């Protein structure tokens, strides 16, 4: 079940970005992930907006090019999961207003390349600290 | 390293 979760968390979280129509992991990523998207956006504004995501294809790209430089360093923590679903949330606003051909249905694919990224990448340091409900939700909710 | 170390540093920094 572990690549369908994060999958389901990675739709849901982009349909909370896309204000389109979640269990408590969910509620609690959404709340904090947002948080920090909106940090993100205003810090890195001026280098975010010299690049175009026309395509899902770029998309994928640029978010295995930015992941990949994140995590080169070995360390994986909590806090940096969050910023996963964040940099997914800016992904798609920008994909919304630059994709040249408007497939209403690319978002799916967005929420795979996450969840693909995530589950190969951190998913053994995911569950070694306790998975979502047991490990995140743990240390973020309220 | 652009945008992957700024959200390693947030990361870290929410993390804690």
């Amino acid at each position: 079940c572990e690549f369908g979760y994060i999958y389901r968390l990675a739709q849901d979280y982009l349909q909370c970005v896309l204000q389109i129509p979640p269990s408590k992991t969910s509620r609690v990523l959404q709340n904090v992930a947002f948080s920090v998207q909106k940090e993100v956006e205003k810090n890195l504004k001026s280098c975010l907006d010299n690049v175009n995501v026309v395509s899902v294809d770029t998309a994928r790209t640029l978010f295995n090019q930015v992941m990949e430089k994140e995590f080169e360093d070995g360390i994986i923590n909590w806090g940096r999961i969050v910023t996963i679903f964040a940099f997914e949330g800016i992904l798609i606003k920008k994909l919304l207003r630059q994709q040249i051909a408007p497939d209403v249905d690319t978002y799916k694919e967005i929420s795979y390349f996450v969840a693909e990224f995530i589950m190969n990448n951190t998913g053994e340091w995911i569950r070694q600290n306790g998975g979502w409900e047991n490990g995140f939700v743990k240390k973020f909710e309220p | 390293g652009q945008v992957g170390r700024q959200l390693a540093i947030i990361g870290d920094d929410i993390n804690r």
